[PDB]
């Protein structure tokens, strides 16, 4: 659809559940494990294909991809190896508490820590 | 009166102490569990690096 | 017919000639007093397998004769197993003679496929007032059973068989994954006492499988295989609503990372195996509710070294849809069951699942068992008489509410001398919709100790004095 | 020698004043404020204003918050840093002191907040 | 027979023979050099090929020099003759005053008694240290421990022992150096003649030295302490005296094994020791016992990691152990010296048919009152020391005067301080003690303790700090 001058939209769900299978594959064809004992290319898996999700210009037909994918951390560890592999990738970040989930605000968003740096100049002026 | 304005303040006072005690006691027993974790991680490479090159 | 090549502690090597098993099969050696099964897992090439035993290794020569069944592992299953005591490969284990039925069946099979799924959630009643009302149970979901011994945790196994044979008609299957032969005795003779179990004739509601703590870590992984095939002959040929024991799930998942260890594997992150996600795949997608009938399955879990980020219970909560915990705190109170009704989750209690008649009922139980449990300190403190007036009346309600969960069980009717009460939905939800709101405030506290429905509660106070 | 003897006089107590405050947040955090001596309620009371004073709205970040992106000379970053050492502005809150550019937006900041 | 040499890697030498395969743990000669080269076999490979170890260095070493064998282990002399000499490994005098002339020549490698050729009785040996003494006591005949970690005095501590104990001692006495540094090997050598235990003019010695230090080979430092006790065994066994046998250090016995382990093909086992690492420790610590031959004091010096006693080269060693003084720097770095903890210190024969009723109810009144003291730190770090009561402002007081009681003058660390060297007698270490417990010394400051020997030096020091106010 992005070629041929469509808009798309597609949502991974997970992207934490995919790298603990790119971690099987890994270590049963004995290759070093490293940091919680993830192979050496991570960041080649998810950069590889995170990168895909772009606009062409007016040139190309005009359409456009856009992606949001979905991590999984444990108790708040936004410090982990994976969830810091997909920070720095993404323009952006949506944070969901889990202390305000039970408090009765819902949806949590954490306002203080929701950032959105390229798709500020692109909303409507009403809003 | 001071005798009572001095001992309800040393309640309020001992009690604050013991919430900010018990809230930092949380967050140095996540970052105790994640260092429990890497090390038993960590050591484990060291002996199948060692086997493998042998 | 192979040979074995290879005997490295619990692990064979077979060679065979032109018919060459494939991975999952099953064989067996020529020459042996018990039988002993090997499980091909590996194809190493040059026509030799890889299998894991099932038993004790010692005594086995280098080229003795392996058969082959030409099918997996393939247990006696039927109506007529319940009530008889299995290990792993269906051999009886009670010396009360071999069972004798129909057909069998194979453990390793695959899931329910995408078309055959339920497309809505719905619950399970137990007849439990604390499980019903605040913790609900969903059909087919898994439920995780957080306590040990000492709080009463084998009645309330012993009383959930007991309540779904009546108001359901399903029985149940026990599997016992690597547990202590001293604790699965006391679990046969406990059966045995309360009815659920029978030696005299047809009316047993339960099949127990023991995979007992002292046997080769290929042959306690494999039990809770063996017990979910039995589970799935009452669903699929008969339509029940069956439950599932698992007791407990920890030692599935250590008994795991033994056999993947000895195959020669690189461990992944604690010590665990590379497949941990996977295992957990492969067997708790085959409990679900089909177009048949459902299973639903209740265990227990227990957390190493109080760590609940360890992938060990991280990799289960991700299955998991109701946890009850048991506290001990509630048992030197004197109520029974011993369940916390703060510290219990459930994920459908929901408004568009369970209704709104079930939701804000509920809902305000909990909210006033808050109160009750932060008024308690000042009162405990500094005293009594300088609180208000308006919270005297939730002082007195939630010892009210909080004693009206109490429930006496059809188990234990020898004991407590008391008549066992199985209390439906629609009670439940009756009675506490009228506790919350002062309408019978007015009446003793031990009216409510240890009743039915609130029918039976009013009936209790005209006996004091 | 390089720099010169006030740049690296001024640029040693700014790195003084923010290590004793680093030595006190184990017994602020359990003991509260009211524990301190009188004097160490003004190592706590300045490097709470040095720190304000280490941040700037950057000349790129217009889009993030709609702010003026400002620049200082060299000059005039060590004027600033002796006026709170000294203790010349110990009449001011600290969020006056936050995200400005040079010494002499602070003053015309704190007569808002009156 | 001879062999030839068909690799070399490291220390780890591979030598493939052709008709006559000598057995593992002898000796092989290297011909072709102008220094003495002896290889020790470790493992066989087959195809009459094994793998040794070198015992000095592999430099300028070809492949296919002809390699004799000896048909034995390494057979060090021994004797009477050796009294008074520094010897190597295989037994050459490095003293440079001539051959060592005796009759006996001894292997280092032999086996262990048996049950029954076990001795059973204790006893206690007075030293003169206030704090060994009284809490954990030595005892004749048998292994004594010293821990903690670098630089808190280990050492000394072990020169303090040959100070009092073997100049009073009637038999010979051995002093085998492990993996230390070679200046130490020459202020033993020089304070050992001054004090006329090494004699270098006559036959009146009462001292053998045995060194392999820390710029040797890692397949020589594995090697020398049991060459120590083959000559300490030749004392208890053909002869019949009281022999004593000091050792430091014995951590560097674990380490050179794990240095030439991952070359001789093992798998590492945890932290990085290698797999066989329980079993040859267990094989020299049970030559190091009293039979019914003779008696051999030791005592030991045992580094400990980077202050971690759950190591498992050091946390292994218990097991071999009577009398354990744990040394610590968390009492070092307060001025108290011995540092030795009192309440990580055990021994067998504190024991109350053994050591009287009187000193066992004095040693267990230190170790309560001074535990009762640790837990009241915990209060004063957020009440302060004025708003305790009266009650437990006086069981501070009183075990801070036993903190500061414990440490004495030492006789050799007076080049460290110029205070002279106290020896205080076990009757006199009790007696002290009491009276501190029972509060009949509550009107002094806590300096009239400080380095003291007897009780009867804390009140003479009282009133000489009182009169220069
Ligand atoms: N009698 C003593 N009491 C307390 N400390 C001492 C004594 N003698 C030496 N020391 C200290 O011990 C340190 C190390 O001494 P030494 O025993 O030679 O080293 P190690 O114990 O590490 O082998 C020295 O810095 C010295 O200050
Ligand atoms: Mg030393």
């Amino acid at each position: 659809f992005r070629d041929n001058g469509k808009h798309a939209l597609i949502i991974y769900d997970d992207l934490s559940k995919q790298a603990v299978a790119y971690r099987q594959m890994s270590l049963l064809l004995r290759r070093p494990p490293g940091r919680e004992a993830y192979p050496g290319d991570v960041f080649y898996l998810h950069s590889r294909l995170l990168e895909r999700a772009a606009k062409m210009n007016d040139a190309f037909g005009g359409g456009s991809l856009t992606a949001l994918p979905v991590i999984e951390t444990q108790a708040g560890d936004v410090s982990a190896y994976i969830p810091t592999n997909v920070i720095s990738i993404t323009d952006g970040q949506i944070f969901l508490e889990t202390e305000l989930f039970y408090k009765g605000i819902r949806p949590a968003i954490n306002v203080g820590l929701s950032v959105s740096r390229v798709g500020s100049a692109a909303q409507t002026r009403a809003m | 009166e001071s005798t009572t304005s001095e001992q309800s303040a040393r309640m309020t006072a001992m009690d604050n102490a013991s919430k900010n005690a018990s809230e930092m006691i949380d967050k140095l027993t996540l970052t105790f569990n994640r260092t429990r974790q890497a090390v038993i991680t960590k050591e484990l490479i060291e002996i199948i690096s060692g086997a493998a090159a042998l | 017919t192979g040979r074995i090549v290879a005997v490295i502690g619990a692990v064979v090597d077979v060679q065979f000639d032109e018919g060459l098993p494939p991975i999952l099969n099953a064989l067996e050696v020529q020459g042996r007093e018990t039988r002993l099964v090997l499980e091909v897992a590996q194809h190493l090439g040059e026509s030799t397998v890889r299998t894991i035993a099932m038993d004790g290794t010692e005594g086995l020569v280098r080229g003795q004769k392996v058969l082959d069944s030409g099918a997996p592992i393939k247990i006696p299953v039927g109506p007529e197993t319940l009530g008889r005591i299995m290990n792993v490969i269906g051999e009886p284990i009670d010396e009360r003679g071999p069972i004798k039925t129909k057909q069998f069946a194979a453990i390793h099979a695959e899931a329910p496929e995408f078309m055959e799924m339920s497309v809505e959630q719905e619950i399970l009643v137990t007849g439990i007032k604390v499980v019903d009302l605040l913790a609900p149970y969903a059909k087919g979901g898994k439920i995780g059973l957080f306590g040990g011994a000492g709080v009463g945790k084998t009645v309330l196994i012993m009383e959930l068989i007991n309540n779904v044979a009546k108001a359901h008609g399903g029985y149940s299957v026990f599997a016992g994954v690597g547990e202590r032969t001293r604790e699965g005795n006391d679990l046969y003779h406990e059966m045995i006492e309360s009815g659920v179990i029978n030696l005299k004739d047809a009316t047993s509601k339960v099949a127990l499988v023991y995979g007992q703590m002292n046997e080769p870590p290929g042959a306690r992984a494999r039990v809770a295989l063996t017990g979910l095939t039995v589970a799935e002959y009452f669903r699929d040929q008969e339509g029940q609503d069956v439950l599932l024991f698992i007791d407990n799930i920890f030692r599935f998942t250590q008994a795991g990372s033994e056999v993947s260890a000895l195959l020669g594997r690189i461990p992944s992150a604690v010590g665990y195996q590379p497949t941990l996600a996977t295992d957990m795949g492969t067997m708790q997608e085959r409990i679900t509710t089909t177009k048949k009938g459902s299973i639903t399955s209740v265990q227990a879990i227990y957390v190493p070294a109080d760590d609940l980020t360890d992938p060990a219970p991280a990799t289960t909560f991700a299955h998991l849809d109701a946890t009850t915990v048991l506290s001990r705190a509630i048992a030197e109170l004197g109520i029974y069951p011993a369940v916390d009704p703060l510290d219990s989750t459930s994920r459908i209690m929901d408004p568009n699942i369970v209704g709104s008649e079930h939701y804000d009922v509920a809902r305000g139980v909990q909210k006033i068992l808050q109160d009750y449990k932060s008024l308690q300190d000042i009162i405990a403190i500094l005293g009594m008489d300088e609180l208000s007036e308006e919270d005297k009346l939730t002082v007195s309600r939630a010892r009210k509410i909080q004693r009206f969960l109490s429930q006496p069980f059809q188990v234990a009717e020898v004991f407590t001398g008391h008549l066992g009460k199985l209390v439906p939905l629609k009670e439940t939800i009756k009675g506490f919709q009228q506790i919350l709101a002062g309408e019978y405030d007015h009446l003793p506290e031990q009216a409510f100790y240890m009743v039915g429905p609130i029918e039976e509660a009013v009936a209790k106070a005209d006996k004091l004095a």
